[PDB]
């Protein structure tokens, strides 16, 4: 689990947060609208 | 058509009309392939863009010997080394 | 003192990210535009025309300060 | 175009059984040849690039 430091326009393209490690660009899963991924909210994520 | 000086007149007049229609549209391809060409000469340089990896970053503590170098990086933990034989 | 995008593996940099703003400051920011009107506000008007004028006039004639020439208050 | 018509009159078996070939066969051959290279390359500068 993670922080989501913000998203952006055009595409999905989220910055995301974790703890002590660095910051990402991730995506969403087939599971979930991009409705309620609203900017800073903890959210799961996997491993790989 | 063989020598009347108004048809033979007309005899490449009906041809200059048409050479020159077919020479107006191959110099716009030419123009078409140009830019085509450019925005492939980056597309080719992106191929060759990822071969390339990243270098550690380190620093030099001593010299051990002519090959055994000991390094520590940005990192964490000190290494020993070798080098290339032309550096 | 940008920052950008980079693959994992290769450590290859891909993108330009654009912001670095941090998650308290976009709390800061109001998008409720709290409605009250000047008739609200009695007793106050000597106050209300020198807090407006220097503060909206250098925002909608910024060339009516520069006429005479002065730096905005 | 006043030139052309005199071309027609001076000489009537030097020229027009020759000129009107020459710079049209000519002509022809390399339109033949360049119409050929400039799209067979456009073609594939097109799927390389995709």
């Amino acid at each position: 689990c993670t922080k989501i430091i913000n998203a952006d326009s055009e595409d999905p393209k989220y910055i995301i947060n974790v703890k002590q490690f660095a910051k990402f660009v991730v995506d969403l899963s087939d599971q979930v609208a991009p409705t309620d991924i609203e900017e800073g909210m903890r959210v799961g994520v996997d491993r790989n | 058509m063989a020598d009347p000086r108004d048809k033979a007149l007309q005899d490449y007049r009906k041809k200059l009309l048409e050479h020159k229609e077919i020479d107006g549209r191959l110099k716009e391809l030419r123009e078409q392939l140009k830019e085509l060409t450019k925005q492939y000469e980056k597309s080719e340089n992106d191929l060759k863009a990822l071969q390339s990896v990243g270098q550690i970053v380190g620093e030099v503590l001593k010299q051990l010997t002519e090959e055994k170098f000991i390094v520590k990086a940005t990192n964490g933990p000190r290494y020993v080394v070798g080098c290339r034989r032309q550096l | 003192g940008d920052l950008v995008g980079v693959n994992k593996d290769s450590y290859l940099i891909l993108e330009t990210l654009p912001t670095e703003y941090d998650s308290r400051v976009k709390a800061m920011e109001v998008d409720e535009r709290p409605t009250e009107q000047y008739s609200d506000i009695g007793g106050l008007d000597k106050q209300i025309q020198e807090l407006v004028e220097a503060i909206v006039l250098p925002m909608n004639h910024k060339e009516k300060f520069e006429n005479l020439g002065i730096q905005p208050p | 175009e006043q030139d052309g018509i005199g071309e027609e009159v001076l000489k009537m078996s030097t020229e027009e059984i020759i000129q009107r070939t020459r710079l049209l066969d000519s002509e022809i051959k390399i339109m033949k040849s360049e119409v050929l290279r400039v799209t067979h390359e456009l073609q594939a500068m097109k799927d390389k690039i995709k």
